[PDB]
C-alpha cells in the first residue's frame, strides 16, 4: 500500500515538489506580464496554490519518516 | 501581444492544473482514499484558486 511505502511516499512528495516549482514559476512570469486589488487577488490565489502543494510535500516527508520510526520502535532489542 | 501572453501563461497554469490533479488521485490515499471527502476538498479549493487566477488572466 501507497501509504506503506517510505520510497514511494518519498517519490510522490517529489512530484509535488516539482508542482510548487512549476506554479511559482508560472506566477513569477505571470505576475510580469501584469506589468492593484485584481494583484491582490491573484497573487493570493498563487500562494494558497504553493502552500497546499507544500503540506502535501511535507505530510508525505512527515509520514515516510514515521513509518519508518514505527517499524524501528518495534525492533530495536 | 501582452495579451496573448497572459491568455498563454494562463493555458500553462491550467494545465499544470490539470496534472497536479492527476497526481493528488495518484496520491489519493495520503487523504484516506482519492474519494474522501478530504481529498475532494483538496480538489475543490485548488480549481478555486486556479480559477481567480484563471478569470483575471481572460
Amino acid at each position: 500500500r501507497f501509504m506503506t511505502d517510505p520510497h514511494a511516499m518519498r517519490d510522490m512528495a517529489g512530484r509535488f515538489e516539482v508542482h510548487a516549482q512549476t506554479v511559482e514559476d508560472e506566477a513569477r512570469r505571470m505576475w510580469a506580464s501584469a506589468q492593484l486589488d485584481t494583484m491582490a487577488q491573484m497573487n493570493q490565489a498563487f500562494r494558497n496554490i504553493v502552500n497546499m502543494l507544500h503540506g502535501v510535500r511535507d505530510g508525505l516527508v512527515r509520514d515516510a519518516n514515521n513509518y519508518e520510526q514505527q517499524e524501528q520502535a518495534s525492533q530495536q532489542i | 501581444a501582452h495579451g496573448a501572453m497572459i491568455r498563454a501563461q494562463a493555458g500553462l497554469l491550467e494545465a499544470e492544473h490539470q496534472a497536479i490533479v492527476r497526481d493528488v488521485l495518484a496520491a489519493g490515499d495520503f487523504w484516506g482514499g482519492a474519494g474522501s471527502v478530504a481529498c475532494q476538498e483538496f480538489i475543490t479549493q485548488l480549481g478555486r484558486n486556479f480559477q481567480v487566477i484563471y478569470e483575471q488572466a481572460n
